[PDB]
């Protein structure tokens, strides 16, 4: 089967819709069935608050029915990881809004 | 050794028992059509991942060229492309006589005028994008008979200014990109004004970069006879334009914290 | 040219080593570096060369303190505990407030408490009243290294101090590390 | 990478920490002996697909040539092939000396003849095509006492030529490949044809290729005492022969339109 | 061709109909990361088959020498190896002085004596197998003050001699790898005994390689205030160790026939 | 050698793109090219150079006759169905049958009725009565191609006979075309 | 380096054609050949150079003694049930145990019985009483292989015995092979 990913950057209202017009990426189960997606920096300033405003609305719609057979689950599960580009950088240190253990 | 190994033994060894008449027999092996590939597709802002590929199909002797060596369209390749960045007009205005020096004739909120209306060449594009970093090149044109006289501001005020007008004082305003121009001698005032902001771009929609303003140097000295129903009008150019982050169809996004 | 991996399509159970610093792209996009200052505030050495709040401590007489000295789970020190071993020099930020007198501070990572009684062998710079001094320890530690998270994962640190009359006040501690040396990072923390 | 890579760094992680006594461990990776391929065998007018293919065997040190060393059969190795070519007795007819000039002692129906009974070399093959293409080299034998004497001739007629044989002038057929032969001077006439037709193949077991006949120049003039049983023999060999269209068992096939 | 000719296409296509800003597309095709091999790895004597394998990791620029730059253990790195081979207390016994000539003193069963006791250095290794080649290196001690006197005879017995030992004549075994020493003389006997057998290896665990004896050369003069307590002690060293055979922990294996 | 996708072993969803040609072999076969005539005759240039009947229509007086002209779902000329779009001179073919008379005959492309009225701007090529010609009319077609199909893929014929007396008759015609620039293969026609 | 084919890991389906001497390793384990004698004993023509007991006849009389030879179901000479074909030099070994007389031997592959009714004609060695001969029958079989299992696979064996009076005994038969050719090596063979 196939599903959509897509992301707007800065987006707020969390709300479904067509992500024709959004960063996405189109996953077709196979062997390697992790599925990457980029979002460039995408912000009015050079730098961003680390913990401001959102990153943008992230969406993972149904592209073409997860098909099976007598043998193989109906339904199976998804895992989504996030991390920083090679171009990733940090800037001020700041206070801290939460505490640790 | 094996199960690659058989087109040559079957073919050699068809090869070894032949007489005059030749092998009997041939064998060849190799992969099949349908292998164990993965293509990847990217377009703007997308890829496609497909890991069951075939191989893609096409008409015959195609050309992909896309261009009408006839020019049934005369028109520049690019026009359409760079048609966002025309000239329209953004504002027009009837000044009136009665006004006092320093009255705010007409205002253009800057840059989301550029869309004011859906027929707007720009309106189509800035829809599909929340964020700007663009270049101006006004025109306000301004035309009064030879009797009578006037002189109007043209002048560029950055959000800064607007934000903070009434704590400006006029008359000093000429310290912003302006154009006193003088009636009864110049019809149009040329303004080219560059991205100025305190941000690197500007939301989409939005009065961010700022607004070109009007005022009333000093008020029209209408003749009797002469008319007296002056238009003020401000036309609008691109120089350069940018639309970079994507977004749902004209939904509101903050681009700033 | 791009192959698919680098286009996104991949496969988690082919990570392994540690550590593959691959490029992602699409046909508008490209991994861009842009500094905004003339130096990273993400080194280990800078980040954590900038001293964060530890404890405060008030004292009424000259009675020692010794407290373990541990890594924060509070301020940018935080970044620390992604890491599981440490080695190098500490930075020990130390304010005393007092009206007439002196304080003794010593560091040490031996962790018997008789070796502290004799305060002078270990250090004991002297802050007059009023002032406050930074001193730097070394790693004087007995193992080759911190466990990071430990409540003693760095050395004990300890404050006599030699009032004069009645006067009496508090102790304030501040920590920051000189270039460190951290290994073996470990899964984020959670939170509270 | 992966995952393919790991012979290499087992292997090699292997070797940085390996001592005075050596490695503690060695890995290799490969690809499995049965891999994705598919194999082709084409055999004659066969062709045989098979995508799970495995390694073909063959017993030890063993010699396909096939050709026994020591000649048990001491034939020439391609006489099975040729065999179907080999001459046979076509015909044999008694000329009875009472018959007239111009009457037909014999005839031989041209190709399909050669495959006349199952006991022909012939007819193995012929079976298995349904089209031929081939030469002739006839040997009709006729013999008798110097005492009589007589004359026959011998021509092969066309399939033109049987067709319409009524509408031919008797004596004028000498112009067809044929054999004038004076009994009491000569006991066998040879006569080499090629393939001759109005279609490049003809049907096999068919009358297409047209028929020998031998026909009666002058009656034969037995005198009293001479013997009076003249037998007419019709021999035949393939100069060239060409089977190929290929049908059911001796299944009625029409090459033609 | 196909279904791998498809990035090429695309990449292509997209490339002919291409203008001033570029191609709209790219596509490129390759192998997945999980490709159809097979891995296979071996430690000692282990071998470890997977069809199915996948990348191996490791941690951020991994050091593998595994070696202790500080030397926290200053031991020889192989230190845990020789171990077994180290130099031990094989037996003791009190000489009594009444003991006539050619008495045994006392023995100890070879090679098997090295895995005595749980406490033995060889005791470990010695457990996991069944067969053992090795050469052995015997400090017999004996200490006796000056006043005293007497003579011993310390001398190794392969199996043979072992087991024929009674119809050996005594006086004759200094034909054995022997020590007589003298006490009051010498404290300590040294012998260099390399693998001795009939067979070119021994079962663990068993006393086949022949055991090390101390006999009674001529009784011990012990004067009337002198100490009358003689110990006598067998030490012993393995010059060369060999453990080949595996087998489960302290097994009865037969290696012979 | 011979791969096995050259000896029937294929995929049908690898034939993109479109005109592969192929070879195809077997131990005992091979493509063997044959030439019966010195020329070809599957050549679009040779086998549409040769007319095919069109339509017939009899004139009682000199009204004007003007018919759309398309291609062929019935002759030889059917090959063409076979494409979506032609291009190219356009050979037509007219008889006049009549005692007494002229004929006169014009082409055009263009859809307007009125534009034929006068018809001696469009050609009008004379045919005493009796005589056969054969007009090749350019394209002179507003679109750049003309979809093979269309009741009018071919211009308009224009007929006009300048009949003298009670004279009647009529008129057969038949089409050809000269160079034929055919594109974009579509799938092959049903029968009726 | 190794390859995992080489480390165990194989398929059983890949194996022809038969014969194939691949290597198997592993970290502790090398093939190594070690010879303990200055020559092989596997060689075929040093194991069958070896006789092996065939049969014994005992006679009271001269009649003709005509037995089928075969290879043994029995010796080492079994090893030869491994193959299905042989050809080559035979040794025969008989003894001849008489107190006063002499043995007529002779070796035939000739099916046919009466052929041996001329003893003389076929060899007939003669072997005094009390004394043993080993004669080698050369390969005269009409056949070019002999099937190695056949009840006479080998040639039939002859003995006539030239008494001189009431005298009887018995004839023990051994067999053995000069230099065989043995070919297309068949299953191993069953157990009673």
């Amino acid at each position: 089967g196939r599903l959509r990913m897509g992301f707007f950057p800065n987006a707020t209202t969390d709300s479904t819709s067509t992500l024709d017009n959004a960063i996405y990426t189109i996953c077709d189960i196979g062997s390697d069935n992790s599925f990457e997606i980029t979002i460039p920096y995408s912000f009015s300033t050079w730098m961003r608050k680390t913990n401001g405003h959102p990153i943008g609305l992230f969406q993972i719609e149904v592209l073409n029915r997860l098909t099976y057979n007598s043998s193989s689950p109906s339904e199976v599960y998804c895992i989504v990881q996030g991390k920083m580009g090679q171009d990733a950088r940090f800037f001020c240190p700041t206070g801290s809004v939460v505490t640790f253990q | 050794v094996g199960n690659e190994i058989g087109g040559n033994l079957l073919t050699k060894v068809a090869d070894d028992a032949s007489n005059i008449l030749g092998p009997n027999c041939f064998a060849t092996t190799a992969e099949p059509e349908n292998k164990n590939v993965v293509q990847a597709t990217t377009t703007v802002n997308t890829t496609n991942l497909t890991q069951h590929p075939s191989a893609p199909t096409m008409p015959f002797s195609p050309d992909f060229s896309n261009v009408d060596n006839f020019h049934s369209m005369a028109y520049d390749i690019t026009t359409g492309d760079k048609n966002p960045s025309k000239l329209v007009r953004l504002e027009t205005h009837e000044w009136t006589p009665s006004w006092a020096r320093g009255y705010q004739i007409t205002h253009v909120e800057l840059p989301k005028v550029f869309w004011d209306h859906q027929d707007k060449p720009a309106y189509g594009q800035s829809r599909y994008f929340a964020a700007v970093r663009c270049g101006f090149h006004f025109q306000v044109q301004v035309n009064v008979n030879q009797g009578t006289a006037g002189s109007a501001l043209v002048v560029y005020e950055p959000k800064p200014v607007v934000t903070y007008d009434s704590k400006l004082e006029f008359g000093a305003f000429t310290n912003l990109p302006h154009v006193l121009m003088n009636l009864a001698e110049t019809t149009q005032a040329d303004l080219c004004i560059p991205y100025v902001a305190d941000t690197n771009y500007v939301k989409t929609d939005s009065s961010d970069l700022g607004q070109l303003k009007v005022y009333v140097w000093t008020p029209l000295s209408i003749p009797t006879g002469s008319a007296n129903q002056v238009d003020v009008t401000i036309l609008g150019s691109l120089l350069q334009l940018d639309f970079q982050n994507p977004r749902v169809f004209a939904q509101d996004v903050n681009i700033y914290d | 040219t791009m192959s698919p991996n680098e286009l996104g399509l991949t496969s988690a159970q082919d990570d392994g080593p540690l550590g593959q610093e691959k490029p992602n792209y699409f046909l508008n996009f490209r991994s861009m570096n842009v500094d905004i200052f003339t130096v990273s505030h993400t080194k280990v050495d800078n980040l954590f060369g900038r001293a964060w709040f530890f404890m405060e401590h008030t004292f009424t007489n000259e009675g020692q303190w010794r407290v373990p000295l541990e890594f924060p789970k509070q301020g940018h020190g935080s970044l620390s505990l992604l890491f599981a071993y440490f080695t190098g020099e500490l930075n020990i930020h130390v304010l005393f407030l007092s009206e007439r007198g002196f304080l003794r501070v010593a560091h040490t990572y031996d962790t018997s408490n008789d070796r502290v009684n004799f305060l002078s062998s270990n250090g004991v710079i002297t802050v007059p009243a009023g002032e406050q001094m930074t001193l730097s320890a070394p790693y004087y530690s007995n193992k080759p290294l911190r466990t990071v998270r430990d409540n003693n994962s760095l050395g004990y640190l300890m404050c006599k101090p030699f009032l004069t009359g009645t006067s009496t006040g508090k102790i304030e501690v501040y920590l920051s590390l000189r270039c460190p040396n951290f290994f073996f990072p470990l899964p984020a923390p959670k939170v509270t």
